[PDB]
């Protein structure tokens, strides 16, 4: 059982020559016989409702049955490494998702996992406080200790030089890559910080919190001074994410809301994203469709959103079992993964043309 | 690093078309437009479109509309450009270019609404009554342009600040009736996807917003909210019926505010997807998804479907001007259109990018119509893969030229109009008979009793005559005076009397027998044309002769007032003329620097330019001119061209009417040509292979052609060196042909080669395949072409993966059902001898298989004296949907000469496939590296070694997502990914190891890659999805990269069109190759590397040319050639703007060089060396 992206790219490269746009594109008709006309989401660049991935594929479960926290794709899209509570990296295949290999990276629940802007390095943190580097062949390279308490999220610069680890002691510590050197400490946050995203051009660091007085703090990695403070949510921002364009700040919290913010204009507020009947615990921006993102819930509500529409585009209420911790789109924006608070992890792809969506997830 | 972009071929493929009052309110004009180029067409009567104006832009036309302003004498045009630019332009009388009325820059950070990536294109729409005009900016803003100084200041209407929350918009039109300019808008408040129709059945809506110009408010009237989910364009039904028709992919609606929504279905695919109440249209099963449509008068609608099929919908109207039902009929098929326009009642233009856009003619059948095809417009379509090849029939006199002799073969068009295009630059003549005649420097051919009888050669001391006919032979008897040189010899009357002129005397003639003799400062040149002879001496004296029957030449000494001495002359007559106030005209250039046109029976001054030899752009009435020629060219000798020779520089003029003088002015037209007793250089010819025009003699010969298209055509001729003299020639053993001298004194009887077509900007043979041309590959051994093709068959099965085998499912539906298109591939074999496909040579592939690449792979072997053999290799893999694992197959082919079947000379070549084995995954690209096949299967790049029968694996690397292009030179493999980047490789040969050197770290969606080659600098030229070019270099010692890992872009340039093909040719500059490319919107371009010291003298020119010249549509040539914004390291010069340094007059040419600090003698040596080195193909 497979979801192969090759017959869509080959169809896209053959349409590319005589299609100049999407207004020129021959329309896919809702039938089970037009299966060859699927193009990847580079092709239909507008109509981003394409990559609302509500067709189930496969539950990737382990034999050890541990609840997973971070799931990220290898940046060539080749395989899915998975960070579980036992510190095990279970590498899932990328097309026929059977199994590839299992590791035991950390001595703690893995809390953070990022790939670099090239395919070279992989930063992983854990619940003890240790930060390891990982080559693309999953070889353990130089480890150190970043915090004395549990690290929660890493992310880094528009180059491979300088990462930031946020932890449960309340400090966002900014690290050098090659020297493993703690460059500076960003204190004055109020309570434990649970998410950090680095800005893709300008060199900002945006932090979440549990503290209600200082919920979101902008930073500056060169000076170390807090640039500005955003008061956005009533309690406990779970994730903070940024686009690849760098204009927008997206923030999920425990007050059943997701909120957009223009980082050029903090005094006002962009639109809000309701509909999570329980807490909104995870956000993954879509890679090619700017403005559309999936969303996890603490009850299991997997929702899809778009910037401009007040209601959601459409997702899965009560359908993914457990609490969702992290999500990761494939480098082509066509398939999606979710990491449960259960011992499972499920893969979601786009709906086929002409099918009756009558299964247990849609209707 | 330092380069220049030059454009060898203008782009073909029209996107837009309309029918407006471009020149004047009296007649109308087809105004078509394409990628950054605008054309204006008249209509002559068999009917044929005639070109009337052509305009080039520094920006791609994204929309176009025409609305006639209040009080204006013409119809202005509303040109929409990329990232929200509107530009109102008009035709100008007086000067003949475009006058720009307005500009409107609407690119703001606060209008993009936070979205960086612009997806929506701007769309201009206008009123039927000419009240306002609207532009949809970004999909979120409407810009209203009120009309009655003729404009009113605009105001931007926010779309999402209206009622009903517009969101996705589809199409917007203005409606008819409606005293206020009502704007209808299709939109989708909740957007959905075909394929996700169970939770969103149909969400398409219509709001007809009524725009108050004065109050600047706008209330919503007439909303509908449940149209089917996939609606394409809406069409405003004209005034007596009104309303709108809304096309859908599977249905068709008619909507009006009082009438209930009447809508029918077309095929049974609206069963479970559309809950809108739809009827069943009888006996019709079609789809309206990429359909262009227009209204014939009223209540009739011509619809060009996809597939090219033309239907006529009649709106069946009741008595109350309501609509009862629809009626369809299948008329004749035509081109895959991108536009649709009714002209004059009876005609339809079908503007197509892919395929020849043609003109139709419809008459009723005895309300059912039938369509006839009038004269088409030639079009090189979306050039997908193109291969450089050698011609077949080059003559044996030209065999030892040192430059390569080669031509390019282009997979143009798509689908039904899929074709090959054999493109070729400078004309290669067929030499059928040659001589060796020294001493004679001039030549003439006159007609004796319409074949040419006499060849009149002028030596420095005597005169040769030749008698022609069956066997051409030198003439000895009386007639022509052979005792001295002859300065001109031509027919007078109507091919009955011959007249030659010697420097002492002026002889009539009737053939071999002299009629009589007229004696006269030696005569230097004559003008013997149109029963009037004018003879000019060396001191500047002019005398005129005239035939008078009793026929005899009569002296009429002209009344002329010589304040300065005449330098040169011309005579000219009007068969279909514009010279109003057949009539004969004398053109006369004095030495003070003026031009004087003379009406010939009298000698009154009619036209006068006070400063002629400069080279001014547009002339109006009241150095060292060599030769001046006025000639008519075109249909019925319609439009005249002026051609002068001033200081080693050729400048040609048009003529256009403009209001007791001549009602004409002369507009200058651009060039690519430099000129670096009296001998004429501008030698007019009529009917050489049917083509009329001028041959231009000199160090670079150029055929000037104007056909019935009305379009000027300059074709060079670089073989056989510079050409000294020329004459038309019609004989028995030589057909309609021509006759010239070599510089080494060799007369050549010649005929144009008949397989090409010289009406196009390059001589091109368009070879119809009636199937899509995907790839082409010249095989050097045995000299043939291998083309991968595809044709559309209806699909019937659906593959599955059930765990043990594949199980197919038959598509079993209703009889009223359109089928999915299954494409079957086949590899052709094309002969260059005659361009028919070679019979019994076609490799036909599997049931679902797709050629992803074909190249001419040079693998090494143990047979020949070299290592290499040059095979043809195809990588091909099966598309059976996403739920089936895609696997591939490498297909290596060898073209082998066999004995021919009798009666079939083309069948001496046949494929022999050495290798055909299914691989482990999809094969996406192929290459050769020192005799090693380099293939990219999946996410690995294997490197094979072909033994006697099989491939053996040697090395690989784990690469990125979908490597679709690969090239190489000297064990450096370059790759190209769909999403990520290029990633250059390297192959140590001694150990079987392949390695990654460097890669572009940024994400970038690449079309195709090349190798910019300098002396030691190797650039990596890359075209991407935004219409750009960029050169990456591997520079380890630099510090802005990392150490040997990151690539660095060094040159940026925004070409206006996509690029798939790339050719490296040597240079006609020690080792600087030209990296040619053929743009996907029709044209062909170049990149020529330069030195830095030459580069920065021209960067200072271009910055002055950008500011100090009034460009078309008020555009900016600098901002158009900036990277991706339509972090910029620009190092490529805009050689289509530097080419506008030649077009400036030499007074204005010297002002720019004094403002930048050099002399124009250097800059012409700077520019024209880039034209000389790039005269390939």
């Amino acid at each position: 059982k497979t979801i192969d992206y090759n017959p869509s790219v080959i169809k896209y490269l053959e349409n590319r020559i005589w299609q100049r746009d999407q207004r020129d594109m021959r329309a896919i008709q809702p039938d089970a016989g037009y299966y060859n006309d699927l193009v990847p989401p580079i092709g239909m660049l507008n109509n981003p409702m394409n990559a609302v991935t509500t067709k189930f594929v496969r539950t990737s479960t382990n034999k050890v049955k541990c609840p997973v926290f971070v799931v990220r794709w290898t940046p060539e899209g080749r395989r899915l490494v998975t960070g579980a509570s036992s510190g095990e990296f279970t590498l899932w295949n990328g097309l026929t998702f059977n199994f590839e290999t299992i590791l035991q990276a950390h001595d703690s629940p893995v809390r953070a996992m990022t790939w670099s802007h090239n395919d070279m390095w992989m930063l992983t943190a854990d619940h003890g406080g240790y930060v390891k580097y990982w080559q693309s062949n999953m070889n353990n390279v130089k480890m150190f200790q970043a915090h004395k308490e549990a690290i929660r999220e890493a992310s880094f610069s528009p180059t491979d030089n300088k990462f930031a680890t946020c932890s449960d002691d309340g400090t966002v510590r900014i690290w050098d890559f090659l020297r493993c050197h703690e460059e500076r400490i960003l204190r004055g946050h109020g309570a434990d910080v649970k998410c950090v995203d680095w800005h893709p051009t300008k060199g900002l660091v945006v932090s979440g919190s549990k503290d209600s007085q200082q919920p979101i703090k902008f930073w500056d990695p060169k000076t170390g001074q807090s640039l500005a403070t955003l008061h956005a949510h009533k309690n406990t921002v779970m994730e903070v994410k940024l686009n690849l364009n760098g204009n927008w700040l997206l923030t999920a919290s425990r007050d059943h809301l997701c909120k957009l913010f223009d980082i050029r204009n903090l005094k006002e507020e962009l639109q809000v994203f309701r509909g999570h009947k329980k807490e909104a615990t995870a956000v993954a921006w879509h890679p090619v469709h700017e403005g559309l993102f999936a969303s996890g819930g603490s009850d299991g509500s997997l929702l899809f959103w778009h910037v401009g529409v007040e209601k959601e585009v459409g997702g899965m209420e009560m359908a993914h079992e457990g609490m969702i911790w992290s999500l990761a789109w494939h480098p082509l924006g066509h398939i999606l993964c979710s990491g449960s608070n259960d011992h499972t992890s499920k893969f979601w792809t786009r709906n086929r043309p002409g099918d009756k969506m009558r299964d247990r997830y849609n209707l | 690093m330092y380069a220049v972009y030059k454009q060898a071929h203008p782009p073909t493929g029209l996107e837009f078309s309309m029918y407006c009052n471009f020149f004047n309110n009296s007649e109308r004009n087809l105004v078509v437009a394409g990628t950054s180029q605008l054309y204006v067409y008249r209509l002559n009567r068999r009917e044929k479109l005639e070109l009337a104006a052509s305009f080039s832009f520094f920006g791609n036309v994204m929309s176009m509309a025409s609305v006639q302003l209040a009080g204006a004498k013409r119809d202005a045009l509303l040109l929409s450009f990329k990232d929200a630019k509107l530009s109102v332009v008009e035709y100008d009388p007086g000067t003949h270019d475009l006058k720009t009325l307005s500009l409107h820059y609407f690119e703001e950070p606060e209008l993009r609404d936070g979205f960086v990536q612009n997806v929506h294109t701007p769309r201009v729409r206008v009123d039927p009554d000419g009240r306002c005009a609207a532009m949809l900016v970004y999909g979120t803003r409407l810009v209203v342009l009120p009309f009655r100084s003729s404009f009113l200041p605009s105001y931007i209407i926010d779309v999402r600040a209206l009622d009903e929350k517009l969101l996705n918009i589809i199409d917007l039109q203005f409606l008819h009736g409606y005293y206020e300019p009502t704007l209808l808008i299709l939109f989708e408040p909740n957007q959905t996807w075909p394929g996700r129709v169970a939770v969103r059945q149909d969400t398409c809506s219509i709001v007809a917003i009524s725009l108050n110009i004065t109050q600047k408010v706008h209330p919503v009237i007439w909303s509908l909210t449940s149209l089917p989910f996939d609606c394409t364009q809406a069409l405003a039904v004209p005034k007596p019926i009104g309303g709108v028709v809304v096309f859908a992919v599977n249905s068709l609606l008619y909507l009006n505010q009082s009438v209930p929504p009447y809508g029918v279905a077309l095929n049974s695919l609206t069963t479970g997807t559309t809950a809108f109440p739809l009827r069943t249209q009888e006996g019709v099963r079609i789809t309206l998804d990429c359909a262009q449509a227009t209204f014939i008068s009223y209540d009739k609608m011509v619809i060009s479907l996809k597939g090219g099929e033309i239907y006529v919908l009649t709106l069946i109207t009741d008595g109350m001007r309501s609509v009862r039902a629809f009626h369809f009929d299948k008329a004749a098929a035509s081109v895959l259109t991108t536009s649709m326009v009714t002209m004059e009642p009876g005609y339809l233009f079908l503007g197509s990018r892919l395929g020849n856009s043609l003109l139709l003619k419809y008459t009723e059948k005895l309300a059912t119509y039938s369509f006839e095809v009038c004269d088409s417009i030639l079009n090189i379509g979306p050039c997908a893969n193109a291969a450089v090849g050698e011609p077949a029939f080059l003559s044996e006199e030209f065999q030892n030229s040192p430059e390569p002799d080669l031509e390019i073969v282009v997979c143009s068009g798509h689908g039904k109009n899929g074709a090959l295009s054999v493109l070729q630059k400078s004309i290669r003549p067929q030499v059928v008979t040659t001589f060796e005649l020294p001493g004679c420097y001039d030549m003439w051919t006159v007609i004796a009793p319409r074949r040419h009888g006499f060849l009149i050669l002028s030596r420095e001391d005597s005169t040769m005559i030749l008698q022609t006919g069956q066997e051409i032979m030198e003439l000895d008897t009386s007639g022509f005076a052979t005792q001295g040189p002859t300065v001109f010899a031509g027919n007078i009357g109507d091919n009955r009397y011959i007249v030659q002129v010697s420097p002492l005397g002026i002889r009539l003639l009737e053939g071999v027998n002299q009629l009589h003799f007229i004696p006269v400062a030696p005569i230097v040149q004559c003008a013997v044309a149109d029963p009037y002879v004018v003879i000019m001496s060396a001191e500047g004296h002019v005398t005129m002769f005239l035939l008078k029957s009793d026929h005899r030449l009569a002296l009429h000494k002209p009344p002329l007032h010589h304040q300065s001495k005449v330098i040169t002359l011309c005579l000219y007559r009007d068969l279909s003329g514009m010279f109003t106030t057949p009539t004969h005209w004398c053109l006369l250039v004095r030495e003070n620097g003026t031009m004087e046109i003379y009406q010939l029976p009298d000698w009154r001054l009619v036209f006068l330019v006070k400063n002629f030899p400069v080279g001014q752009r547009v002339l109006v009435d009241s150095p060292l001119v060599k030769e001046v020629l006025l000639v008519a060219l075109g249909s019925r000798q319609s439009r005249p061209y002026l051609l002068v020779h001033v200081d080693q520089e050729l400048l040609i003029y048009e003529a256009f009417p403009h209001d007791g003088n001549l009602k004409v002015r002369f507009k200058k037209v651009p060039h690519n040509i430099n000129f670096r007793g009296r001998v004429a250089r501008f030698r007019y010819f009529e009917d050489i292979y049917g083509y009329s025009g001028v041959f231009i003699c000199g160090p670079s010969p150029h055929w000037l052609l104007v056909t019935g298209r009305g379009a000027l055509r300059l074709h060079p001729m670089a073989i056989d060196g510079p050409v000294d003299s020329f004459a038309p020639f019609h004989n028995v053993n030589c057909p309609r042909g021509f006759l010239y001298f070599n510089r080494q004194g060799e007369l050549r009887i010649s005929v144009l080669p008949a397989y090409l077509s010289y009406d196009a900007p390059w001589p091109v043979r368009k070879i119809p395949l009636r199937c899509t041309a995907h790839y082409v590959a010249y095989h050097v051994e045995s000299k043939v072409y291998a083309v991968a093709t595809s044709t559309n068959t209806p699909c019937a099965r659906i593959p599955r993966m059930t765990g043990e085998e594949k199980e197919f499912e038959t598509i079993e539906r209703d009889e009223r059902y359109i089928h999915p298109q299954q494409e079957a591939f086949s590899i052709q074999l094309i002969s260059p001898v005659s361009w028919e496909a070679i019979p019994n040579a076609r490799i036909e592939l599997q049931e679902w298989e797709h050629v992803t690449c074909m190249k001419t792979v040079s693998l090494r072997s143990e047979e020949t004296v070299s290592g290499l053999k040059g095979y043809v290799a195809a990588g091909t893999c099966l598309m059976q949907g996403e739920e089936v694992t895609c696997r591939g197959r490498i297909l290596i082919m060898d073209v082998i000469e066999v004995v021919p079947e009798p009666g079939q000379p083309l069948t001496k070549n046949k494929f022999k496939v050495l290798y055909e084995k299914e691989q482990k995954g999809p094969v996406t690209a192929l290459c050769h590296c020192n005799g090693h096949l380099v293939s990219a299967i999946g996410q690995k790049i294997f490197l094979w070694s072909l033994r006697a029968s099989e491939l053996t694996g040697m090395a690989f690397i784990d690469t990125q997502l979908y490597i679709h292009q690969m090239i190489s030179v000297k064990n450096f493999i370059l790759a190209a990914d769909v999403m990520k980047s290029i990633s250059l490789l390297r192959y140590q040969e001694e150990s079987k190891t392949l390695s990654l050197v460097s890669r572009d770290a940024k994400p970038l969606e690449v079309y195709s890659v090349d190798f910019m080659v300098d002396n030691a600098q190797l650039g990596f030229l890359v075209s991407d999805r935004d219409r750009n070019l960029m050169v990456y270099m591997y520079l380890p010692e630099a510090k802005e990269s990392f150490g040997g890992m990151r690539l660095l872009r060094r040159a940026d340039f925004h070409v206006g069109a996509h690029v798939n093909t790339f050719w490296r040719t040597p240079c006609r500059w020690e080792n600087k190759h030209i990296t040619w490319f053929a743009t996907l919107d029709g044209g062909i371009g170049l990149l020529l590397p330069m030195q830095e010291k030459t580069y920065r003298r021209l960067l200072m020119l271009q910055n002055a040319l950008t500011t100090m010249l009034p460009h078309h549509a008020g555009l900016n040539p600098r901002a158009f050639r900036m990277l991706h914004v339509d972090n910029a390291v620009r190092n490529v010069l805009d050689g289509e703007l530097l080419n506008r340094y030649l077009y400036l007059s030499t007074m204005e040419r010297s002002e720019l060089a004094k403002k930048i600090g050099t002399t124009p003698d250097i800059i012409l040596d700077d520019l024209l060396e880039t034209d000389r080195v790039t005269a390939h193909f």
